[PDB]
């Protein structure tokens, strides 16, 4: 934890913009896709 | 001793002894030693046994004997091919650095104390200008002495000596964004009359590693053989000969860490356009012995040279804060005020010549003062106080036992020797040194 | 990613569960069939050989 | 699967991953 | 004998190691964990030095023409041509030798 | 202590002899090349203290030209980096043929080779130093030389005990030998008056009172025996009254 | 306090301090202080490890470099001929009694010591005399019948 | 000062209750010592620095080292004829208004000081701590000859756990990460352009070590985080078991008295708490948690 | 015989690396001996005689002269109290507890 916040911190206080301050892409549960869930079986669900 | 004549001492087996007790005494201190490279070959030359002079049964040759050993030991055993021609092209620049150090202190106390007597001058003449110069500030604005990448040398300063650059006055600390490149490392520049794309390095360090040619430098250099290939005597164009005026911009990457040789190009751009650019050589030695003379064509080569054949080339913004110093033979000279590595208040870059009003003018987008003081570089931040020239040639030359391994000859062996804290033998933190 | 973080987390685990499973599976599958053939090797016949004549046996499978 | 249960299915795979998922997911809820 | 048994370190051999003993001594070394035995912890610097102690201690005096590396005279006469050799920093180092 | 183009520039507090009436100096300069400390006349008053040692305030005070100015001592200086006071006798110089005023508030003191010679700051001048520079001329200094240039000129070789013969300068110390951390204080005895004046060490087995007290010890060994047997050397015990025995020691 | 003030010169008695001036600005600017926090000076950072830079103030009586380039190479080539034994890339928990206490193979070390050390001293000795080889020879071979 | 001699005090305790292993008091004051020249550090350069203070309506300004050292005073002289006593009493309170001020820095760097001791006893409890053989019980459970009974009071606790039941995470790997991360940007768009800005130079520099040329204080080369895993680490029983047991029995007998006064402190601590909210009673009246044992 | 020490905690194995080193080799005049006598949890006495032998062993080991006024510059108090006690008492030498 504490060596991450380290890191953070350096980031956010020079401007090095990857890893930790370069938010972590979520992929969305897709426009047609009525599934409410994550699944593993099925790829195009989950959209970005 | 089992001989009548030899005197019981072999200076040959003894220094052999001498080496392998330096060996034995690093194999107990490590534990481990480092195979000394099949390139290793001791010489022994210089050692020779003793001469025992008859009607006396003396030795004649006692100091002879000990230098002959000293030699011998000092001597590692390996030639140049052992050397990556990177080490071998350093460590000659190095060995040229303290044998020019003497002349180099010589020169550079003589070149102060001119520019010094310049002061004087503008000072104590003419009564009129003493009596303008009367005032402290007036006279401490007039010029200040400030080291410089060789030793301390006096800058010029003033209202009307540094608003030509538009300098505002030397304590003014200024941001500016500036044209270098995106990796200087790597100059792309296509020869048209050769058509070989050289990929340059500008970068100061083996700017020099090839005999001290930075980047920019403005030189002449001359030439021995005729360039109409005639031995005959009737007309003849170069056994007058010519003086080529070049520009150094760095070192080509072929292919073999060695063979590379220095760049520079023609500064008179139709022969940038005929002849085509012109490398240096793969060394110091390499461009001198190519070479009957290169100089630097200004005094001082300080006039750092824009290169329009990389004009194009250069794509970065380098957002660089600096500080005003002097204006030395119309040239600024700035104190550069990020470093890397120093994160305090002390580490402020040392005098840096800057390229001439012209170059301001160009290369310089922004250039936005403030108001400041000149503090003076640090001890580590001092070249001339940091040139480590010397320990670098001693690094070097033993760079390759370095490179193999650590075999421990009292051999099957298992534990790792247990240095301990602290110990002056391996305390390693040079905080100041 | 500052709302919904623990969707890229789920995400992720899915991501560690694919790449996972597969070796995951085999792995249970080499190691359940090995003890299981084990269980049946000494439910064999050489069991009864062995019970007949022991060091014979530990002579034969120190041999070979 | 979905992941409720590859969650119950890694959680007779790999002990690891899997109670490792369920505290960060314990300490995301308590947030 | 000096030479020898002191000076000349590599004519030494140590106990050459087993590969379990390779690989179990740096396990039990690079993380000491718990309950260990007391037979993975003589190092090899220790066994050196000690088996340099046995050298010293097994010299014996006597006339050479037997199995002995030397006599007293032998010995005594190296010593003397040494100490006349010592000088002050050498002394220091003796003096040194000595007191410990 | 510090340098800024070399010149170095000593901080340092002058002080009666008796230290009672003290004037620092924040940053002044260091000329190994005037042999005498060169001090403004205001302090001939400022740092006359009358002690008894010294009558009057100073103990030598003569007009001298460099008459300018009087040349007064002994007044210790003592400077910042130093832990060695340095006491010298300063010219006096006065301040109006010689207006030392510099600047603004500053001085233009110098301190002189009659202190040098006495700080560690004489290290500075051996060729390497930071003076080795601005020393005067003369035939023992080469003055743009490389120090190494004169180190080798001098004798040098290699590094320091590079050579395998020349011992290593850090076994020069195996052992610091510390009473209290190693086995305790010694049991210390004396025969004589006092502890200085006798000697460590009892009379050994061989004197001719002892003689028959140590056949006793030796045949009768398990009854008590007088004597003066006890008052030598040689005992009874595994343990002899040889100097330097560690009465405290853990394991005897 | 009072000797506080002694010492510090008595009280300097400059007229119009706090006093204020018509617009309500002071006459006789004010002291100003310089104080902050010291933003360089963690101790750490000073005294800290003598061979790397950890710096901290913990302990660590570490290895010499040799005796940790070579005991750590034989690890991992006697775990590497231990456990993987049959170099099918499989590491073999049950190797032979020869892998497990067969000693590596890499006396081909003191090999490359007889090639680049030793081999290039027993060239340089045809230039000794022979009466010292053959003096030390007998020497460190312990026979040397010295007539006494 | 007694702060740290407190923390280190209970992390004896603790790498000893918690390990078998005994910290070497070589190491136990080596810490302090280092605290001790963080103060000393501090002080240094707070005694080239002044606080001002000013009394009323700031008519005396007294100049002071942040210490307390009263360099000047400049007065008004319509205080001169105030009287001996009450110019002493009005230079005094200008003088505790200065005093003030300074103290006030004095206490925002002394957090600084608890903070770079924190970052570097961070490793060791770190160590003790954030490895899998790193487990407690809760503080109500009648520890019995053979394990730890149940509490009774304040059902379902909940018991977190500080380390990743996957495989091993250590700050050496997030520290390897943190410069692979450093380097992929410093080769990025935005990244080789962020590093010729301004933003980026200023990183380099106070953050870039193996950039420090051969001289510069501070570290010259870049360093892992420090790595002291206890129950893995045999630290110094070892050598007092080999050298002699007494110094050993004695080593460990302190560790286990500072365990146990830690253990005390907590216990007076709570005892207050709970005075405080209402917990507690202030004279005994619950005996059978004493008399039922 | 010699195998035990009293006071195993501070053993001199780890000191004859100088405390701290090239830090008081660096400003010996900012780095009395009351910056480092907490370096040690001994009697104060000595503490300053471990560091008098500290400096010692680092001076000894840059291969510089020592300063032979250290000793003195730490046991100040004692050393004029033994300058007195000889001035007051017609002795020479050092002071022992029971002429106090």
């Amino acid at each position: 934890k504490a060596e991450h916040i380290e890191t953070v911190e350096r980031f956010k206080q020079h401007g090095i913009q990857v890893g930790p301050v370069r938010a972590p892409a979520t992929g969305f549960i897709a426009a047609n896709s009525k599934s409410l869930s994550y699944f593993t079986r099925r790829p195009e669900e989950v959209v970005y | 001793t089992g001989e009548v004549q030899k005197v019981p001492f072999s200076p040959l087996q003894f220094r052999i002894d001498m080496e392998m007790n330096k060996y034995r005494r690093q194999q107990k201190e490590e534990g481990a030693v480092r195979v000394p490279p099949a390139m290793w070959r001791i010489d022994t030359s210089a050692i020779v046994p003793y001469k025992v002079d008859p009607k006396t049964k003396r030795v004649i040759n006692w100091r002879e004997v000990k230098e002959g050993i000293e030699k011998s030991f000092l001597s590692t055993g390996l030639p140049k091919e052992a050397y990556t021609g990177s080490e071998w092209r350093e460590m000659l620049h190095l060995k040229s650095i303290i044998a020019g150090r003497a002349a180099k202190a010589a020169e550079l106390e003589r070149r102060l104390h001119t520019d010094k007597v310049k002061l004087l001058e503008v000072s104590s003449k003419s009564k009129i200008a003493s009596e303008t110069n009367t005032s402290t500030g007036s006279s401490n604005s007039s010029s200040i002495i400030f080291p410089d990448k060789d030793g301390y040398h006096v800058f010029d300063t003033s209202v009307a000596s540094l608003r030509p650059f538009g300098v505002s006055q030397s304590g003014a600390v200024f941001q500016s964004v500036t044209h270098t490149y995106p990796s200087p490392h790597a100059v792309l520049y296509n020869d048209p009359v050769h058509g070989k794309q050289f990929i340059l390095d500008t970068t100061n360090e083996s700017c020099h590693l090839f005999g001290g040619f930075e980047h920019g430098d403005r030189l002449l250099i001359r030439a021995r053989k005729i360039d109409k290939n005639d031995n005959n005597p009737n007309s003849v164009l170069a056994v007058k000969g010519n003086e080529f005026e070049v520009i150094v911009v760095g070192v080509n990457k072929e292919g073999s860490d060695s063979e590379w040789q220095l760049c520079a190009m023609h500064v008179d751009p139709a022969l940038q356009r005929e002849y085509g650019l012109v490398f240096l050589g793969t060394d110091c030695v390499d461009i001198h012995e190519r070479w009957a003379s290169v100089r630097y064509a200004a005094a001082a080569p300080h006039v750092k040279g824009r290169v329009t054949l990389l004009e194009e080339r250069r794509t970065a913004r380098e957002e660089s804060l600096g500080q005003i110093v002097g204006v030395r033979d119309g040239v600024l000279f700035v104190q550069w005020r990020l470093l890397r590595g120093g994160g305090s208040e002390m580490d402020r870059s040392v005098a840096e010549p800057i390229g001439t009003v012209e170059q301001v003018r160009n290369a310089y987008q922004i250039t936005e003062q403030g108001v400041e003081e000149l503090m003076h570089p640090p001890s580590w931040r001092t070249p001339f106080r940091n040139d480590f020239a010397e320990e670098r040639l001693e690094e070097l030359r033993q760079a390759p036992f370095k490179r193999e391994n650590w075999v421990s000859l009292i051999q099957g062996r298992y534990t790792p020797k247990l240095k301990r804290f602290g110990y002056t033998q391996h305390t390693t933190m040079d905080d100041f040194e | 990613y500052r709302t919904m973080p623990m969707l890229s987390f789920y995400q992720r685990i899915l991501k560690h569960y694919s790449d996972n499973v597969q070796p995951l599976r085999q792995k249970a599958q080499n190691s359940v069939r090995g003890l299981a053939r084990v269980l049946e090797n000494e439910r064999s016949a050489a069991m009864e050989e062995f019970r007949r004549n022991s060091e014979r046996y530990w002579r034969n499978v120190l041999e070979g | 699967k979905m992941m409720v249960h590859v969650i119950e299915e890694l959680a007779l795979r790999d002990d690891g991953l899997v109670m490792d998922i369920q505290y960060i997911v314990r300490e995301n809820r308590r947030n | 004998w000096y030479l020898q048994n002191i000076l000349s370190v590599e004519l030494l051999k140590l106990p050459s190691r087993t590969n379990a003993e390779k690989v179990a001594i740096y396990r039990n070394q690079k993380h000491s964990l718990s309950s260990k035995k007391k037979g993975e912890a003589a190092q090899d610097d220790e066994i050196l030095a000690n088996i340099i102690k046995e050298r010293w201690r097994t010299l014996e005096f006597g006339d050479r023409d037997a199995g002995y590396p030397c006599t007293f005279s032998d010995y005594i006469q190296f010593l003397n041509e040494w100490f006349k050799s010592l000088d002050e920093e050498g002394m220091q180092r003796l003096r040194e030798h000595f007191d410990r | 202590f510090r340098m800024k183009g070399g010149e170095m520039f000593v901080e340092y507090k002058i002080m009666s002899r008796d230290h009672r009436r003290s004037i620092r100096v924040e940053d002044a300069i260091v000329d190994p090349s005037v042999a005498r400390t060169v001090v403004p006349l205001s302090w001939l008053e400022q740092l006359r203290s009358p002690s008894l040692r010294l009558h009057t305030g100073y103990h030598m005070e003569e007009a001298v030209y460099v008459p300018n100015a009087i040349l007064a001592g002994p007044v210790v200086l003592s400077i910042t980096g130093q832990s060695v006071p340095v006491v010298l006798n300063p010219y006096f110089v006065p301040d109006d043929t010689w207006g030392i005023r510099r600047n603004r508030d500053e001085w233009d003191l110098r301190l002189g080779m009659d202190a040098i010679e006495q700080c560690t700051l004489f290290s500075e001048l051996r060729p390497g130093g930071l003076l080795y520079n601005k020393l005067p001329s003369s035939q023992n200094v080469t003055r743009h030389e490389p120090v190494r240039a004169t180190l080798q000129r001098y004798g040098m070789k290699c590094g320091l005990a590079e050579s395998p013969l020349v011992p290593r300068p850090w076994t020069r110390m195996r052992y610091m030998f510390i009473d209290e951390l190693q086995r305790g204080p010694k049991l210390t005895e004396f025969v004589g008056h006092n502890p200085r004046n006798g000697t460590q060490w009892r009379f050994s087995q061989h004197s001719k009172y002892f003689r028959i007290g140590v056949w006793r010890e030796t045949i009768r060994r398990n009854d008590m025996n007088e004597g003066l047997h006890g008052h030598s050397s040689w005992q009874k015990s595994p343990q002899q009254a040889v100097p330097e025995v560690r009465l405290m020691a853990p394991y005897p | 306090i009072s000797d506080m003030v002694e010492d510090a010169g008595g009280l300097e008695v400059v007229p119009g301090l706090g006093e204020l001036d018509a617009k309500g600005t002071p006459v006789v600017p004010p002291l100003q202080s310089n104080a902050h926090v010291p933003q360089n000076v963690s101790f750490y950072e000073m005294a800290r490890h003598p061979w790397e830079d950890a710096a901290s103030s913990w302990r660590r009586d570490g290895f010499t470099e040799g005796s940790l380039a070579n005991y750590e190479a034989q690890y991992r080539a006697a775990e590497r001929a231990v456990y993987d034994e049959e170099g099918r890339g499989g590491h073999n928990y049950w190797p032979s009694r020869e892998a497990s206490e067969g000693v590596t193979s890499e006396e081909k070390d003191a090999a490359l010591l007889r090639e680049r050390l030793f081999k290039p001293l027993e060239e340089a000795l045809s230039g000794v005399e022979p009466w010292a080889r053959n003096l030390r020879r007998s020497a460190s071979d312990g026979k040397l019948g010295y007539k006494t | 000062m007694e702060v740290y001699r407190r923390i280190t005090e209970r992390v004896r305790g603790a790498l000893w209750a918690h390990h078998g292993r005994l910290m070497s008091e070589r190491q136990f004051h080596r810490i302090l010592a280092y605290v001790y020249n963080n103060k000393y550090e501090h002080q240094i350069r707070f005694d080239r620095m002044e606080v001002v203070g000013r009394a009323w309506e700031g008519r005396v300004e007294v100049v002071t080292t942040p210490a307390g050292y009263l360099k000047r005073v400049r007065v008004n002289p319509c205080l001169e004829e105030l009287s001996s006593y009450r110019q002493q009493q009005l230079i005094l309170a200008a003088y505790a208004d200065a005093c003030a001020q300074g103290r006030r820095l004095m206490e925002k760097a002394e957090i600084n000081i608890y903070k770079q001791f924190l970052k570097d006893l961070k490793p060791i409890v770190m160590g003790i701590r954030d490895n899998p053989e790193f487990y407690t019980v809760p503080e109500d459970s009648v520890e019995t000859v053979g394990g730890t009974l149940h509490m009774g009071q304040g059902p379902t606790p909940t018991t977190y756990r500080t380390i990743p039941a996957a495989k091993a995470h250590i700050p050496v790997d997030e520290i390897r990460a943190r410069q692979e991360w450093e380097k992929k940007w410093l080769n990025s768009p935005q990244g080789q352009s962020w590093a010729l800005t301004l933003r980026g130079k200023r990183y380099f520099a106070l953050h870039g070590p193996q950039y420090r040329p051969r001289g510069a204080p501070g570290a010259k080369k870049v360093t892992m985080p420090l790595d002291l895993p206890a129950p893995y680490t045999s630290m110094d029983e070892r050598r007092l078991l080999k050298k002699n047991w007494m110094a050993y029995l004695d080593n460990k007998h302190v560790a286990e008295v500072m365990w146990t006064r830690a253990k005390i402190a907590d216990r007076e601590k709570l005892q207050r708490r709970l005075q405080e909210t209402g917990q507690a009673w202030h004279r005994p009246i619950n005996k059978e948690a004493v008399s039922r044992w | 015989r010699l195998r035990y020490e009293i006071n195993e905690d501070y053993k001199v194995r780890d000191e004859l690396g100088p405390e701290l080193f090239a830090l008081w080799s660096k400003a010996p005049e900012r780095w009395p001996p009351e910056r480092l006598s907490k370096m040690y949890g001994l009697d104060f006495t000595l503490v300053r005689k471990i560091l008098v032998w500290h400096h010692f062993k680092a001076c000894y080991d840059a291969c510089v002269e020592p300063d032979w006024t250290l000793p003195k510059r730490l046991f100040a108090l004692e050393w004029i109290r033994d300058v007195r006690a000889r001035k007051h008492g017609l002795f020479y030498g050092k002071m022992r507890f029971a002429e106090q």
